RNA sequence: CUACCCAUGUCCAGGGUGAAGUUCAGGUAACACUGAAUGGAGGCCCGAACCCACGCACGUUGAAAAGUGCGGGGAUGAGGU
RNA sequence: UGAGUAGCGAAAGAGGGGUGAGAAUCCCCUCCACCGAAUGCCUAAGGUUUCCUGAGGAAGGCUCGUCCGCUCAGGGUUAGUCGGGACCUAAGCCGAGGCCGAAAGGCGUAGGCGAUGGACAACAGGUUGAUAUUCCUGUACCACCUCCUCACCAUUUGAGCAAUGGGGGGACGCAGGAGGAUAGGGUAAGCGCGGUAUUGGAUAUCCGCGUCCAAGCAGUUAGGCUGGGAAAUAGGCAAAUCCGUUUCCCAUAAGCCUGAGCUGUGAUGGCGAGCGAAAUAUAGUAGCGAAGUUCCUGAUUCCACACUGCCAAGAAAAGCCUCUAGCGAGGUGAGAGGUGCCCGUACCGCAAACCGACACAGGUAGGCGAGGAGAGAAUCCUAAGGUGAUCGAGAGAACUCUCGUUAAGGAACUCGGCAAAAUGACCCCGUAACUUCGGGAGAAGGGGUGCUCUGUUAGGGUGCAAGCCCGAGAGAGCCGCAGUGAAUAGGCCCAGGCGACUGUUUAGCAAAAACACAGGUCUCUGCGAAGCCGUAAGGCGAAGUAUAGGGGCUGACGCCUGCCCGGU
């Protein structure tokens, strides 16, 4: 602990992800108190590919409802993360 | 014309927030009777 | 001196500013401004115990030898210079150790004059010695009460002092406004009269000059209601009803002694108030 | 919200009136004094953004628990924000 | 019940097609219309997904409704340089110790918080159905550190670091006006269009465009400095080669510090009028892309609170430059090469997303804010842009409101010219009583203005000329009822009472003859203060000192302020 595995949770396939990934630039959600330079931590020592950038925005939830029960999402906060020239990807292949 | 609830982040969350509530002896009887009762949003 | 203006509007029928002849540079020293807050009456409640003050400009101080405990370096005075915080201006001094000092200014002097301040000094008008050494009769300002505090008594523009003649303890010295206070013998004090001596001919004139001060107007005592002011009431224009004309408290102000009677100062006066 | 204060920022389209002060020409013995040009100070003047709230009409179970339409006062200051 | 009644919340749509079961209210196109110193954009206060797509449509939409800011289901905000924190401080707040007080607490030192301030490194394009001085494409910049390379010192007879220590500097008001430059706008050169069917125009005819950074170099308008050097110091807790004080030398500017902007750079880049292919899960984009200059005008910005003047005399600490104390053996510099965090980033921010119970003719900082006419952000009409304001149809009555005309008479109406009508812009003539000598006074009362030509007028600004602008003044002549033809721009003039005046007040009936006001006074107070708020401590008064504060009375100016101390 701080372990680079239980940072990331997963990666994020929407629309975005489509067109990021092609470009050497990966989606992933980050825990809500896990900063920039931790994120490093986890590509280069879990996937061991180098990272060029990392970049990480984070939502706010949004306040769902269920008949009268309303209530809110938890917070995300997802990074874009760059690599290197002449490095694979790992991904669900 | 202007009606009093102009907003504020900060002038409601200094006036009437948490720790100017914990702050006097007086003003935590405060935050006892939004206890006993058992209210959900403690001091706004 | 005085200028009068021309009456180019109604603002202007009355009002007088001085001449400025006795200053002489304009942005001061920097390294003696000391901060300003206008505090407006308040207190530190924060309650507003002071009526009908606040308004007022940007104030800034500077600081001020009302002691002159350095002695027999004489001074020459390089300018005198305007301030914002009473009548008198102050004249710019510059030392022979480089200690550039604010020093209030008495009249008659001008750039370059030797001002010492030892109890050998001399009796031209800047140099400052203690009471036993002043002879009798002479222009005297700046006087303080316990030996070195700083030079409480007189200093407002054109004001002067005597010495009526003295013992060993204390010094007489007829005050301004004729009060004769036994004043202490080894207390500092300076020689002549304050400078600028026609700030009283400066006829105000306008109204907001009172609040370029400033000074918030005051509203009288036929005019509050009879709750707020122990005058107030009627149908308008009443006649000063009630016998003894009262404050907004409970007290007379026409002649009513405030001086504490059990007081240090029955001893301390020979003459007192010539009314 | 509003009354007052304190600290710090910010706003005031345009054009007029012309003083103090100066310079020059004249003037006395020096002053005084007088006229030209220069000069722009002023809770000055007009008038818009802005702020106010005197008229009138409307509206009055209102578009509105205080406004709207024509007009109006202040608009470099004791100013508005 | 009233009652299918009041109301449907200012403000132009119309026509074709499409969607669907259903269309005036949904979409698209084309005509027309409104704001255009706002109804435009950008971004705060707030709001918390209202943003985008794909479906629905019961409910909320003041009516329908295939539609929505409604419902669902997914998607949506990328920062070393932007705002804020790893920087500092203002009023204020909290406050170890401390001081007062039955308790609780009140205050307050050292300290620390707290921007609306000070300091502060990035820019121009592209880009999507959604984010941008973040992604990306080119440049840069900022600080720190060295696995590296070189350059230069010195080895405590010492390179350097040099401070929370001392200085300096940051560091500041308002008014006015030159200059100088840029934003911004408009002709002549150019380059792509084009020659028009309604008379005439291959014709000085028409349409559109005409560019561009931050960093870098180089100098510059211009601004300061008070001049710069040497020498000595009763000072600056302790120290100082720093600063301040004093004595000489040189003073026509040598020397420094700062600059708006110009110029090749930045770029053999990337926009650009327009050509808009394949058809593509038919956005129709990609792609292709000529000239791209001179001239004139020009600030409400900058140089810059710099200059001049005026008084009412105009924030503080660090970033930053120095000088010691103390470190100190390997350091300074350059290039290569690394490291660079947290939050904020969607969308509305004069609105239908906020404050108004409402999608309510109201209220909401600040920065951008064009053209013609014009002084101007006036006012009108238009580009940039945005908008059709979400019940309409069709009669043309009473009556209400909003307006616009009214013959003849004009205040007879009325408490009252309430109200409307009227006057108004420049230029010129001309202007009284009265006065405090400034005014009054835009007093009053009058005349001129449209166009053509003489005439690239006279003469200025600018330019070398060419060229534009800016233009009085006049003579001839035209036409109209009308010449500031429209819109917005004062109605005056006597005589009175009150109040000097500009101002302020009863938010939401009364702005006034009320209050303020300068001036006048009477009085108290010698400073641990008179009065204050305090149970006191503390603080105002005040880093004030009887030419100053507090209290009362009266209210510019002029003439004055007569009599009674019995009462109280």
């Amino acid at each position: 602990m701080k372990d680079p595995r239980d940072v990331l949770k997963r990666p994020v396939i929407t629309e975005r992800s489509a067109d990021l990934m092609t470009e050497k630039k990966y989606t992933f959600e980050v825990d809500v108190r896990a900063n920039k330079t931790e994120v490093k931590d986890a590509v280069e020592s879990i996937f061991g590919v180098k990272v060029d950038k990392v970049n990480i925005m984070n939502y706010k939830g949004k306040s769902k409802r269920v008949g009268r029960y309303t209530g809110m999402t938890s917070r995300r906060r997802k990074a874009i993360v760059k690599l290197t020239a002449d490095s694979k990807e790992i991904e669900i292949f | 014309m202007k009606r009093t609830f102009q907003p504020n982040n900060r002038k409601r969350s200094k006036v009437h927030g948490f720790r100017s509530r914990m702050s006097s002896k007086n003003g935590r009887l405060v935050l006892a009777r939004r206890r006993r009762k058992g209210r959900k949003v403690l001091s706004a | 001196a005085i200028k009068k203006y021309k009456p180019t509007s109604n603002g202007r029928r009355g009002m007088t500013t001085s001449d400025f002849a006795e200053i002489t540079t304009d942005k001061p020293e920097k390294s003696l401004l000391a901060p300003l807050h206008k505090k407006g009456g308040r207190n530190n409640q924060g309650k507003l115990t002071v009526r009908h003050q606040g308004g007022g400009h940007k104030r800034q101080y500077r600081v001020i030898d009302f002691k002159r405990d350095k002695d027999g370096i004489p001074g020459r005075v390089a300018t005198v210079e305007y301030d914002p915080n009473r009548s008198a201006n102050i004249a710019l001094i510059n030392y022979a150790d480089g200690e550039k000092r604010y020093i209030l200014a008495p009249k008659g002097i001008q750039v370059g004059t030797e001002i010492m301040s030892g109890p050998e000094a001399d009796i031209k008008v800047g140099n400052a010695l203690p009471l036993i050494n002043i002879p009798v009769g002479t222009v005297v300002h700046n006087i303080e009460l316990k030996p070195g505090k700083g030079g409480q008594l007189v200093r407002s523009a054109g004001t002067s002092a005597q010495v009526l003649g003295k013992e060993g303890k204390y010094v007489l010295v007829r005050l301004n406004s004729g009060e004769v206070r036994m004043i202490l013998s080894a207390c500092r004090a300076s020689i002549g009269q304050v400078g600028n001596e026609q700030h009283e001919l400066i006829n105000i004139g306008k109204a907001g000059r009172s609040r370029w001060k400033g000074i918030r107007p005051t509203v009288r005592g036929s005019v509050m209601n009879p709750n707020d002011h122990p005058h107030g009431g009627g149908e308008g224009r009443a006649p000063i009803g009630r016998k003894s004309p009262m404050s907004p408290w409970g007290k007379p102000t026409l002649g009513f002694k405030t001086r504490k009677k059990k007081n240090k100062s029955d001893k301390f006066i020979v003459r007192r108030r010539k009314n």
